[PDB]
């Protein structure tokens, strides 16, 4: 849950490290490189 | 390969936590460990 | 007049390691939580 541009991968294109920012969300940062996401969150996560 | 930046981080730590793991266990399993690539050794005979 | 020289003393003292700066062919190079617009990162002139 960080900003793109934390992810920094050495080697290879890093897809997961552009941002910019989006006209109709908030004006805030989206990728919009990836097609599938298939993950399964945390249930209960409470940060600090 | 995990990608961190932080000397104090990446010098302030250990393979192993010694007393939670026995010195002749480490010996032992980096020695049997070895005989087999890691990378490339996966051939299942034929088939990988 | 040592003040370009003294400053790389306490800037490398530190352990955080935020910044850095070489007399050679200058990198400037500082973390990637930093933003990193402008993409070049070289040393021009005492400005940098």
């Amino acid at each position: 849950l960080l900003p793109f541009r934390f992810y920094v991968k050495e080697t290879s294109p890093n897809y997961l490290e552009t941002a910019s920012p989006d006209a109709l969300y908030g004006d805030k940062e989206v990728n919009g490189k990836f097609d599938v996401v298939v993950s399964n969150p945390p249930f209960s996560v409470d940060l600090d | 390969q995990l990608n961190v930046t932080d000397e104090q981080k990446i010098a302030e730590d250990n393979v192993i936590n010694r007393n939670k793991f026995p010195l002749n266990k480490l010996v032992y399993t980096v020695q049997a460990l070895e005989s087999l690539s890691f990378l490339e050794g996966r051939n299942s005979l034929d088939g990988k | 007049k040592n003040w370009q020289r003294i400053v790389e003393a306490k800037l490398e003292q530190q352990k955080h390691k935020v910044a850095e700066i070489s007399l050679e062919n200058g990198t400037v190079n500082y973390s990637k939580k930093i933003k990193h617009n402008r993409n070049l990162k070289a040393l021009t002139g005492d400005e940098e």
